[PDB]
């Protein structure tokens, strides 16, 4: 619990991994940013 | 009492996480605020799959 | 109607008029409704409930009392 | 009047009290824009000056004296321009010899107009309706979202209350040019004092949220000579 | 306080008992305030009704 | 307040006093600078002479082109001009010819 | 591993988690903002089949999201957590329990939230639930129930984090520390605390009572019953407007203390500044009530209100004279805080401007709902908060990662939303005089090209916020690269004509609290030792 020097740690994800080099969340994140308003449009509505 | 003092040693020699506390608890919860859990909630947005698939198209 | 009908407003000179047309009413029904003879004393305020008060109000309470069930927090006496 | 596309002024006056205000609050902006012409230069010579300044000063706390000028200055400059708003207030919050009323109820989604001051025939009130014209019924000769059913007729000179009220929904009674604009509570009942004084049309709107139909509930209002309006009186 | 108020309850909060039954000769004047449509109750199978308390209305 | 500014200056001599590297110069002639003050040539001199125990000409070059550019003063030379020559014929420290022309 | 991103005890992480938050919640309202701006692009049906319904659901949603999840949580969470208990000399912060619990009490709010913007019927009465403006017979559903609920759970947060605040405030000052020559910011903070403790409680009240109204039935608000909404309207006003200063007082304590920390000089008037600020604390809850003009109240009370509301307007320029001292005389670089600071200022000052035009009760008779008032609280509040917010994490980046950010970026990314800003914001003026009808789906097409100008500059805004993530990116991948190289500023404030290198080098900052040179934030236990300050 007070094994952290406060460098790289203090985000809340983790910087290693092949399969997720900060490339997979972050497109997630990409899609998420316009995901919300979309599908509320494309609930009632289209696009 | 007589068990307060064995607990303490038991727990001093032995750190373990969960507690060791509620074996009985956990078996009746976790696996069932799992498998429960998932029966009441994939309904609710599993019932809308057939009507799934709505491209606003009319004529 | 040139620019002066009942003069400076008296009545209720603010903006709001919510209680207003109850008590310009109260009076004009009490001195209609004793005697059906005489309405002098209150043939002055026509104005107040014609013009000043909605009409919408005086025909539903005129309406209400034909049919014999009124709607307001009003006395029978 | 009518909104304009790319509109440099303000639309025509159309009561004494519209051009009043208009004129105070032009005042008042004048005032508003010299003293941010002041800011904008001080903050303009300041930071050309300073892009290269030399020095940096450390020890001007506060001048006393010169602090409460400044301090007293904001105070009396309000005080300035609120006499002549204190009296604007105070002659426009009071109504002066009006003449006649006319009240406006609308219902959800569209307005509803009572003209019960004049009587149509020989004591009966004067009533009618005014509706939306949508898309499909916008055809040559109307207007999208700024022609309704019917216009609102107006008595030109003549003072003029506005017991305003609603039904179900708050609806916002909008004239721009009249410079009236009250929101009608459903329960409560508002008045307010104007007059035209010239002839001409003026379209309004709904400045106030009702629901599904919010967007088109317009006013559409006009101006004609007083025996063509006293005869739209006789005949409605 | 207590007995007073025990005293008083009892004595005048005690005519409600035969409401349920009763002649259309005393009836309050109501209005628009009463007898009004509401939405539309589709839930539970007596009555139709949130709770079994057919005494709110006595009209028919 | 309007507080005294000699009080300061004597602090700059206490610290002179106390003074033991470079370090103190630059605090104490910050703090001079930074001041309203014009400094007269006495206490010029006594920042000069603390410069120079260290014996650094950079800042000697520093003292005399901070004294040819401390404040506007509505803009303020011959003083200046005679200022600076005097402080720099006192000892001799021929540098505006170099970056001048340039 | 994953106590220290699910049960925080230390206030950092739960800082950074709010501010991720917020800044996902913020780029989700800029991108739906940006698709309604596009339905009121050009008037008609291009890209939405009309649906008012719909268009006032999307329009509530912006406001809301906006309002209560991109201002609220970070501004206040992160930089009250970071600073206010760190530079007294605090070990550590109280009430870690609390702060879970709000933290895991949120996904409550916005899985509410979204369900209840996306169900058929959903609320769509916009930032004013009035009833029966807000009555369930048009807005069914369960959308009124849920936006309650994240409302209640929103508020509990904030006033115990207000609480927790306080309570660090009274009981955690060291000993050598006067508490009337406190910083700005902490008597900011102070100030926005306990007016949210008088202020967040009967907006909760009010908003239980419509939950009531709406669930039992009753007849409190409603027309129809002889019920006053007027009374909930009251109670909405004096929340929003203290919530108003809630939101931008502790942008002024953060503009006060970059100002402090790089123009190398005193606030003029510090002191006695504080005692306004104090004074405008005390005094908050007396101009709440000057949008009512038009309700129906006497001409006493609108005396009463518009003196107090042009009474209490004289702090907002001694601040900006104050500010404008706090510039002079001293020295100003080229560097982005001093930039955001500038643009922030001026921008305030024509939304001050406005306000003070909007002041006079008189002409408000004819400029009430009109276009001049929506313009002037998106002046006041846009430039408030977004501004404050950029200059925060621009200003604070590499005080809690040490990882420099590149000074072409942030420069670039400024003009981008200045010149968007600007191109929205210069024609309201003539569009307020003109008289354009708000909340219309279907405007007319009298204001086209002014709502294209809107709409390129809204696209600008959103293309700056796709630089806003790409340059985070570019800080996550090469914060080596910027300590390596000069691409990146690497000391806020330059030095003076004063200064050796040497100097300059071993004496980098001399700012009034350790934080600059307190090294990337330690392990959770931090400040073992009391501060001592004479
Ligand atoms: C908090 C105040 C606030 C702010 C900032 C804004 C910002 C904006 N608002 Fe809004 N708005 C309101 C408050 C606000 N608004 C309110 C109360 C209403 C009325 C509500 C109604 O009645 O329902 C309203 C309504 C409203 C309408 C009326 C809706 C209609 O009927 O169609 C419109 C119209 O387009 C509009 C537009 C905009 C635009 C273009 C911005 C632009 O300024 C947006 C630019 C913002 C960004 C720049 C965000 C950047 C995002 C980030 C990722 C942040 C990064 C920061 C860090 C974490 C480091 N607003
Ligand atoms: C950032 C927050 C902020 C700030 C600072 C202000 C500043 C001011 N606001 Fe505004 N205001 C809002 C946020 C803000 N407002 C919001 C959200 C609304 C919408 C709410 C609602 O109506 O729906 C609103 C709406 C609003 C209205 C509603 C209009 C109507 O009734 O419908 C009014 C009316 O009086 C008003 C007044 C003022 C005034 C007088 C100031 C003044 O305090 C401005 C202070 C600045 C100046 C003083 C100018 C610069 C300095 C000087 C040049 C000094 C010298 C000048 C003088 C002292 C005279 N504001
Ligand atoms: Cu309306
Ligand atoms: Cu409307
Ligand atoms: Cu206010």
């Amino acid at each position: 619990v007070h094994f952290k020097d406060g460098v790289y740690e203090n985000i809340p994800f983790k910087v290693k991994g092949r399969k997720t080099p900060y490339a997979l969340s972050h497109f997630g994140f990409f899609a998420i940013g316009f995901a919300v308003p979309f599908v509320a449009c494309y609930v009632q509505l289209k696009k | 009492a007589n068990k307060v003092i064995q607990l303490q040693k038991i727990f001093q020699s032995s750190t373990k996480p969960l507690w060791w506390r509620h074996p009985r608890s956990a078996l009746y919860l976790y696996p069932f605020y799992a498998i429960f859990a998932v029966a009441v909630v994939t309904p609710l947005l599993y019932i809308p799959n057939a009507i799934r698939g709505i491209k606003a198209k009319k004529a | 109607s040139p620019l002066h009908t009942v003069g400076f407003d008296a009545r209720f000179p603010q903006q709001n008029q919510t209680k207003h047309c109850w008590q310009s009413y109260v009076d004009y029904h009490k001195c209609v409704n004793m005697k059906g003879e005489d309405f002098a004393p209150c043939k002055v305020f026509w104005k107040t409930y014609n013009a000043l008060c909605p009409l919408d109000w005086i025909e539903k309470w005129d309406d209400q009392r034909e049919k014999g069930i009124f709607a307001g927090d009003i006395n029978s006496d | 009047d009518v909104p304009t596309p790319y509109a440099c002024y303000f639309q025509d006056s159309a009561t004494p009290n519209q051009e009043g205000i208009l004129e105070l609050h032009d005042n008042i902006m004048f005032y508003l824009l010299v003293i941010l012409g002041l800011v904008s230069w001080m903050l303009y010579t300041i930071v050309m000056t300073y892009s290269k300044n030399p020095i940096a000063y450390k020890y001007i706390k506060h001048g006393q004296t010169i602090e409460v000028i400044w301090t007293i200055f904001p105070a009396v400059i309000l005080l300035i321009i609120a006499f002549p708003s204190f009296i604007l207030l105070y002659l426009c919050d009071e109504v002066i010899s009006p003449a006649m009323t006319i009240k406006a109820i609308g219902y959800q989604w569209y307005w509803k107009y009572e003209y019960s001051d004049f009587i149509n025939d020989s004591g009966e009130t004067v009533e009618f309706e005014s509706y939306v014209i949508p898309d499909e019924l916008l055809e040559e000769g109307q207007l999208r979202l700024l022609d309704t059913d019917t216009s609102m007729v107006v008595p030109v000179d003549t003072h003029i209350r506005f017991v305003v009220t609603a039904a179900d929904v708050i609806h916002d009674f909008a004239i721009p040019s009249l410079g009236i604009k009250v929101d009608a509570t459903p329960g409560r009942l508002n008045q307010v004092s104007a007059l035209i004084q010239r002839e001409g049309v003026f379209y309004g709107a709904c400045s106030e949220l009702c629901g599904t139909g919010h967007a088109n509930m317009p006013i559409k209002i006009e101006a004609v000579s007083l025996p063509k309006f006293l005869e739209w009186l006789n005949e409605q | 306080t207590a007995v007073n108020t025990y005293f008083v309850e009892k004595e005048h909060a005690e005519h409600r008992e035969h409401l349920k039954h009763v002649p259309d000769s005393e009836w309050p004047r109501d209005y628009e305030f009463m007898n009004i449509r509401s939405k539309p109750f589709f839930w539970g199978d007596g009555d139709k009704t949130l709770f079994w308390n057919p005494v709110v209305n006595r009209h028919i | 307040d309007e507080e005294t500014f000699e009080e300061f200056t004597a602090r700059y001599e206490k610290e002179f006093d106390e003074a033991y590297d470079l370090f103190e110069v630059q605090r104490v002639l910050n703090n001079c600078f930074s001041y309203d003050l014009v400094p007269a040539p006495a206490v010029i001199e006594k920042a000069l002479r603390a410069a120079r125990r260290v014996n650094d000409l950079p800042t000697a070059i520093r003292v005399f082109e901070a004294l040819k550019y401390k404040v506007e003063n509505e803009d303020q030379y011959k003083a200046y001009l005679d200022e600076l020559k005097d402080v720099r014929q006192e000892l001799g420290v021929p540098l505006k010819e170099e970056l001048f022309p340039s | 591993m994953v106590q220290r991103w699910l049960y925080s005890t230390n206030a950092k992480d739960i800082a950074v988690l709010y501010f991720m938050l917020a800044i996902f919640s913020g780029m989700a309202g800029t991108a739906m903002s940006l698709i309604i701006r596009l339905e009121l692009a050009a008037p008609g049906s291009q890209y939405l089949h009309g649906n008012s319904q719909l268009f006032n659901v999307l329009v509530v949603g912006h406001a809301v999201l906006m309002i209560f999840f991109l201002v609220m949580p970070a501004l206040i969470g992160g930089f009250g957590n970071y600073l206010l208990p760190l530079m007294i000399g605090a070990t550590d912060t109280a009430f870690p329990r609390i702060n879970n619990i709000a933290f895991w009490v949120l996904p409550m709010g916005l899985v509410c939230l979204v369900t209840s913007t996306l169900v058929e019927s959903g609320a769509g009465t916009g930032w004013t639930v009035y009833p029966p403006l807000s009555s369930i017979q048009a807005h069914s559903g369960p959308s009124v129930d849920l936006a309650i609920f994240a409302l209640h759970l929103t508020s509990i947060s904030s006033l115990l984090g207000a609480i927790n605040f306080i309570v660090t405030t009274l009981n955690m000052r060291t000993n050598g520390m006067t508490m009337h020559k406190l910083p700005l910011f902490v008597w900011s903070i102070f100030i926005t605390a306990f007016l949210l403790l008088l202020s967040l409680p009967v907006l909760s009240a009010g908003i239980t009572m419509l939950l009531l109204d709406r669930n039992f039935n009753t007849s409190f608000f409603e027309v129809s019953g002889g019920g006053d909404p007027i009374l909930y309207e009251h109670l909405f006003w004096f929340f929003g407007h203290p919530e108003v200063y809630i939101l931008i007082i502790p942008g002024f304590g953060i503009i006060s203390h970059v100002v402090s920390t790089y123009s190398k000089k005193p606030v003029f008037g510090e002191i006695s500044m504080v005692y306004a600020m104090a004074s405008i604390g005390l005094l908050g809850f007396l101009v709440w009530s000057h949008h009512m003009y038009i309700v129906g109240l006497d001409a006493d009370t609108r005396a009463y209100f518009t003196s107090a509301t042009m009474i209490i307007a004289i702090p907002t320029g001694i601040k900006i004279f104050s500010w404008l001292a706090t510039i002079h005389g001293g020295s100003i670089r080229l560097a982005t805080p001093m930039l955001y600071a500038i643009a922030f200022l001026f921008l305030f000052t024509m939304g001050g401007l406005t306000g003070v035009a909007l002041a006079n009760a008189s002409l408000d008779v004819a400029f009430h709902d009109t276009y001049y008032v929506v313009g002037h609280f998106h002046y006041v509040l846009s430039m408030g908060a977004i501004f404050s917010l950029f200059a925060g994490y621009y200003y604070w980046s590499p005080q809690i990662l040490g990882l420099n950010y590149n000074e072409k970026l942030a420069q670039i990314q400024f003009w981008l939303i200045f010149i968007g800003a600007n191109v929205i914001f210069f024609p309201m003026h003539f569009l307020g005089i003109n008289g354009m009808p708000r909340r219309i789906p279907d405007y007319p097409d009298a204001f086209a090209g002014w709502n294209y100008v809107a709409s390129i500059g809204s696209f600008i805004a959103t293309l700056s916020l796709f630089l806003f993530i790409y340059i985070l990116y570019d800080q996550l991948v090469n914060g080596l690269n910027n300590k390596v190289n000069n691409k990146s500023v690497i000391y806020n404030k330059a030095p003076d004509f004063v200064e050796s290198n040497t100097i300059f080098n071993l004496n980098t900052v001399k700012s009034s609290s350790i934080e600059f040179l307190l090294t990337s934030p330690p392990a959770v236990h931090s400040f073992n030792t009391p501060a001592v300050q004479s």
